[PDB]
RNA sequence: AGGGGAUCGAAGAUGAUCAGAUACCGUCGUAGUCUUAACCAUAAACUAUGCCGACUAGGGAUCGGGUGGUGUUUUUUUAAUGACCCACUCGGCACCUUACGAGAAAUCAAAGUCUUUGGGUUCUGGGGGGAGUAUGGUCGCAAGGCUGAAACUUAAAGGAAUUG
């Protein structure tokens, strides 16, 4: 207070705060790979899904959407890039 | 009732202030004292007055009372200052939370440690 | 809905400096809104500071200090015909020696005194003291 | 504040906060002025000889009388660590 | 002028609440201003419950006590019940006893 | 900002309030409406020479207690009747 | 005889401060007026009105009396000072002590142009107070005073030569008016012009390098 | 008199004059 | 301008541990706090007691540093101060205000309670306001001792504590004496566990 | 204009009260109260406080959404759920303490960032009474709505706080 820097703000203070109010604005949401191991390949979700995403060749699901995040159905794996 | 005054409390008080070193739990005394130390234009009054410095004196001998700071009493609690032996180096070593101790490491040295939990 | 971008930015180092503060931060930022934070700091009101890239208009940090105890700006860009700019300080200026209007030309943005030397004139945009 | 041939006239060229550099004038009752002792080896805190700053009254109420005095000693190197410019 | 910034009684975004009337004198009032005690008390009483258990059947029994909302106008709370009156500044105080 | 418009261009705007809200001032509606003219004894003159009707004494207002001693005018350029005082001592005397 | 009560009534009398200068460096709280008079001798009393107010009483009404007085040199020196009581004499004996201590400095300064010896203002200064604001103006030079009969008259003590006033309330409430002009120009001394920004080596307290030659006994 | 029954004296008063100046239209 | 050895020690750390020197205020926190250290679950707030101890250091730099021993001022109306503040007192020059405080003693020469001092030290910002708001009358500088709900208006140099009971604040005004003994003093080089016990500087029984 | 018409109930009639008592209290009860079709367009229609944008200060609650956790509680076999709990974050209805600040004050996180007076925009007021009256226009079945003066009169009306 009083005294401090805008500039080089803590990344963690930062960290907690809304998405726009952060020094430079930017998302939060991710991007991940999923597997029903069924398969061999994998298919590329967006974190947020509003749809559904069905997988490549089996209509099987993947996930559900909700108010925000996906919910991954069940069996299923992932990695964030 | 027998509520004394200001005047009378009043006085007394002052008369405790630089006459302790004299008077006693005596009126008789404390009375004949007043006439030669203080001076009042009248009989009753200075028995009214002497009567209650001698009440006065006489409740201090078991502990303060305010207003009345003669200075002997703030230098008898000073010599009259201590207690101790035992300290709080026993027994084991000096218990902390998971932070406490993380502190100590973030910043200090050689700690005997000894870490417990916490919960909801 | 958001009106004049100097206005902002400009109370808000007023604020920033009555609060005692040392910094502002200021959005949305400008062509106008620099080269009036450039005058300030050419005459001692306000340090140095920075523009930041969001990739929006952007944001900029000032550091200021102390000296300057008020930064307005005039709302309608009014005209000033080179007489009228001695009358627009004397309204608006704590003293002859000191303090400045600040104002835009066709010869550029510029303190008055500076607008005298070089003997142009135009709108008008703020001040400084 | 000078004069037309040199001369300074004008009495008084007061105080200045060190967080906030206003002025602390006159009445300004509740500014203040904090000597910090320069010591030496040893233990040994060297009187009539300071490092010193001046809160003004403004400052101390709004209650920043404390973190504007770390961040100022600090720098002045008699605090290590305590403050961080950032947050 | 005005002496309650929550005014008379308590409606902060409502607009229009809907009235009450009133136990004591059937004055209408809104439910959001009625002053309300919860008259929850013996059906017997204080002497009586010796009395009741003793020429009675059962064990003691159970003893079920009765309750009802009461509403109150003002100038029927004021007249008798919680109100009293308050200082300046005793008037800002919203604790119950 | 509270109130006025503050754009450069709102100068009709600007001028036209005025000009209605100058009629909230009693002196500015009085000059306008040539109340001067059309209502009040005197035409829009300083004097004006009538001639008397009858003498009269007006008991003054509270709290004071008087007889003020005024005579009815029939002003002669213009008809209207006037109520009008004779102002020091006696002088009524010198009327008729 | 004197006989001074706190540490600065003592550091005075005892011929270790000139000037109240240094009070105003180091913005100390003066208490006991005799400073003032030995620090300032050149001060002269003003009366600037007097008026009655009135309270009932469980038995009694009570008419007590207002002065307010301005006492100052003209060499930069002002105050504002006011009391009500029972005899008017008295108000007007506590007054001018109340307004001796209230003493505070004046920043003045130069018009146009540098010359010699200010005349007149080093700004523009308000001072609000219950309904009314003074403005002052700074004026060139012979301009005088621009203000009313009382406010000219706290400024002349004041030592001010050349300012113009604009004022804004019920200035007919005279003790409003001065409590604000006296604002105005208590304010003088607030306004951080640039020659100001210098930083001078912030001096060191009188009652630490004459502590000894201060204290009780 | 209280500020409603004046704004009813006067209203009455008026659906009256307004009852004369109907005789004579 | 940094001493030497003038650091924290593993004798002095231990000492504070066991007073639980380092256990600042709940829920509660006044924005104007930085000498917490991370989040204790169960709402405890953890106090980097290091900067503890530099600010303690610093207090003393401040007050052996007024000419006069004796206008130097402690002040504690809760009864877990007035033995440590008085003990405070009796070792160093400073005048003592243990007890109630009593309102126009630094205005109101025409008192009899009546101070006038170049640096007033409190425990309890909250109880001992009236030192603190009337030092503000009067350009007196405040040093306090302060938990994490601590009003630090007026109040200048803060020393990050513990005003929860037991053996804190006893802690702090015994340290508060040794480093301005330390510092230009009569005393001693070292280590230097100090003749005297902390368990003195402590509040009574029953 | 139909329907409906329990209740309660302008008007009216009553019983008492009162000196009077067209009332207050009690009774009887018309219209009304509810609904459909169309009118009326008014309320202290109130926060007696325009809208959009910005900036300035602390605290716990709470409503909706979201995010975070080897959090509790739900047992089955761990989950999955759901309801809790803690932190953080938007945007809501509020209350708390502060007073940098504002006000004639009461009080105000806006009623603040105003003689250091300019972000944008709408609306109204300019002593009291005469008067929301007269007049014309217009809307309406009506009652009435909107628009809306002057002559004259007058030295005060008025606000907030203090003491009685
Ligand atoms: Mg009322
Ligand atoms: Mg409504
Ligand atoms: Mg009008
Ligand atoms: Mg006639
Ligand atoms: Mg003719
Ligand atoms: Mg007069
Ligand atoms: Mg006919
Ligand atoms: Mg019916
Ligand atoms: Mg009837
Ligand atoms: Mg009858
Ligand atoms: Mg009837
Ligand atoms: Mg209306
Ligand atoms: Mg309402
Ligand atoms: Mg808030
Ligand atoms: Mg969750
Ligand atoms: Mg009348
Ligand atoms: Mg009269
Ligand atoms: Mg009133
Ligand atoms: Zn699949
Ligand atoms: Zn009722």
């Amino acid at each position: 207070v009083l005294v401090q820097d805008l500039l080089h703000p803590t990344a963690a203070s930062e960290a907690r705060k809304h998405k726009l109010k952060t020094l430079v604005q930017g998302p939060r949401s991710y991007f991940l790979d999923v597997k029903c191991p069924g398969c061999l390949n994998i298919t590329t979700v967006f974190s947020h899904a509003q749809t559904a995403v069905t997988c490549e060749s089996c209509s099987t699901i993947l996930c559900t959407p909700t108010g925000g995040k996906a919910k991954l159905s069940e069996g299923t794996s992932f990695r964030r890039k | 009732g027998r509520v004394r005054t200001k005047t009378v409390k009043r006085a007394s008080k002052a008369l405790i202030e630089r006459y302790y070193p004299k008077l006693t739990l005596d009126f008789q005394t404390n009375k004949r004292l007043c006439d030669e130390i203080a001076t009042i234009q009248s009989k009753r009054l200075r028995n009214k007055i002497a009567g209650y410095t001698t009440h006065l004196m006489k409740r201090i001998q078991k502990g303060p009372v305010r207003g009345i700071s003669f200075k002997l009493q703030e230098e008898e609690r000073e010599r009259k200052d201590q207690y101790v032996p035992e300290v709080s180096r026993s027994n084991g070593v000096l218990n902390v939370d998971n932070q406490t101790s993380d502190l100590v490491k973030s910043l200090g040295l050689k700690l005997p440690l000894s870490v417990i939990n916490v919960s909801a | 809905t958001r009106s004049s971008v100097l206005a902002d930015a400009l109370n808000a180092i007023n604020n920033a400096e009555k609060t005692g503060k040392r910094q502002v931060l200021i959005r949305p930022s400008s062509k106008v809104i620099i080269k009036f934070l450039q005058v300030m700091q050419k005459h001692g009101y306000i340090g140095e500071f920075e523009y930041i890239d969001d990739h929006r208009s952007g944001k900029i940090v000032v550091q200021l200090n102390g000296r300057l105890n008020k930064c307005g700006v005039i709302s309608p860009r009014f005209n000033v015909k080179i007489g009228d700019i001695e009358k627009w300080t004397a309204n608006l200026l704590p003293a002859r020696q000191f303090g400045y209007v600040i104002l835009t030309t066709s010869a550029g943005i510029m303190d008055h005194e500076e607008a005298r030397r070089k003997h142009v004139s135009g709108k008008i945009l703020g001040f400084v003291y | 504040m000078e004069n037309d041939k040199g001369q300074l006239v004008e009495l008084y060229v007061p105080r200045k906060c060190s967080a906030t550099n206003r002025i602390i004038k006159a009445d300004d009752h509740a500014s203040v002025q904090i000597n910090v002792a320069k010591v030496d080896e040893e233990g040994r805190a060297i009187p009539g000889e300071y490092v010193t700053y001046a809160l003004s009254g403004y400052v101390r109420s709004r209650g920043e009388s404390d973190d504007s005095l770390n961040r100022l000693a600090q720098n002045d190197g008699l605090l290590k660590n305590v403050w961080s410019y950032s947050r | 002028p005005k002496k309650r910034a929550s005014n008379g009684r308590n409606k902060k975004g409502r607009g229009h609440v809907k009235p009450v009337r009133c136990v004591n004198c059937s004055k209408s009032i809104p439910k959001d201003k009625a002053i309300k005690r919860m008259a929850i008390r013996n059906i017997v009483e204080a002497a009586a419950v010796r009395d009741l258990s003793e020429a009675s059947v059962y064990p003691e029994y159970a003893l079920p006590k009765t309750y009802n909302k009461l509403h109150y106008c003002v100038s029927c709370a004021i007249h008798a019940r919680i109100v009293r009156v308050r200082s300046r500044e005793d008037r800002k105080n919203r604790a119950p006893p | 900002g509270k109130g006025k418009p503050r754009g450069l261009n709102s100068a009709r705007k600007l001028r036209v309030h005025r000009r209605n809200n100058r009629w909230a001032e009693n002196n500015y509606k009085k000059r306008l409406l040539g109340t001067a003219f059309k209502s009040s004894p005197f035409g829009g003159s300083s004097h004006a020479k009538g001639i008397v009707l009858e003498k009269l004494g007006i008991e003054s207002k509270q709290p004071n207690s008087a007889i003020r001693k005024c005579v009815r005018v029939q002003l002669i350029k213009n008809g209207k009747k006037v109520t009008a005082f004779v102002p020091n001592d006696g002088c009524l005397n010198f009327v008729d | 005889g004197w006989v001074p009560v706190t540490k600065l009534g003592r550091l005075v009398k005892a011929g270790k401060i000139t000037t109240i200068e240094e009070i105003f460096l180091h913005s100390l709280p003066v208490k006991e007026f005799q400073i003032i008079d030995t620090l300032l001798p050149g001060l002269q009393d003003e009366v600037m009105n007097i008026k009655p107010v009135q309270k009932q009483t469980r038995a009694g009404q009570r008419t007590r009396f207002k002065a307010v007085v301005v006492v100052g040199d003209s060499n930069g020196h002002v105050g504002l000072g006011i009391k009500t009581a029972k005899e008017v004499a008295g108000a007007i004996r506590a007054g001018i002590i109340i307004a001796k201590l209230s003493v505070i400095p004046i920043r003045r300064g130069y018009w146009g142009t540098n010359l010699g010896q200010p005349h007149s203002l080093a700004t523009k200064t308000t001072g609000k107070c219950g309904s009314v604001t003074v403005r002052l103006i700074p004026a060139p030079r012979g301009s005088g005073i621009v203000a009313s009969p009382a406010v000219k008259k706290l400024l002349q003590l004041a030592g001010v030569e050349d300012v113009y006033t604009q004022s804004n309330g019920k200035t007919r409430t005279l003790e409003n008016t001065l409590k604000a002009a006296f604002v105005a120009i208590g304010n003088t001394y607030g306004f951080l012009t640039p020659n100001l920004w210098a930083e001078q080596p912030l001096p060191v307290s009188p009652l630490d390098i004459y502590s000894d030659e201060a204290s009780a006994q | 008199m209280r500020a409603k029954w004046r704004k009813k004296r006067t209203r009455r008063l008026k659906r009256k004059r307004r009852k004369v100046r109907a005789r004579s239209k | 301008s940094l001493p030497a050895t003038f650091d924290l020690t593993p004798e002095d750390a231990q000492l504070l541990l066991a007073a639980n020197t380092h256990l600042g205020a709940r829920n509660v926190q006044v924005h104007q706090e930085p000498y917490v250290f991370n989040a204790r679950p169960d709402g405890v707030h953890v106090i980097n007691v290091g900067k503890t101890w530099e600010k303690l250091v610093l207090a003393a730099r401040i007050i052996a540093a007024i000419p006069n021993p004796e206008d130097v001022v402690a002040i504690s109306s809760r009864t877990f101060g007035q033995r440590a503040v008085l003990k405070f007192a009796a070792h160093t020059g400073a005048t003592p205000i243990a007890g109630r405080f009593t309102p126009g003693s630094f205005t109101n020469y025409i008192t009899r309670s009546f101070k006038e001092p170049r640096l007033v030290i409190v425990t309890d910002p909250r109880s001992d306001a009236q030192a603190i708001k009337e030092a503000s009358y009067v350009n007196i500088p405040v040093i306090a001792l302060t938990d994490l709900d601590s009003p630090s208006e007026f109040v200048d140099v803060a020393i990050p504590c513990n005003n929860r009971g037991k053996h804190s604040i006893g802690l702090i005004w015994y340290l508060l004496a040794r480093e301005v003994l330390r510092l230009r003093g009569a005393l001693v080089d070292r280590t230097q566990p100090w003749s005297i016990m902390p368990d003195l500087y402590f509040y009574r029984d029953p």
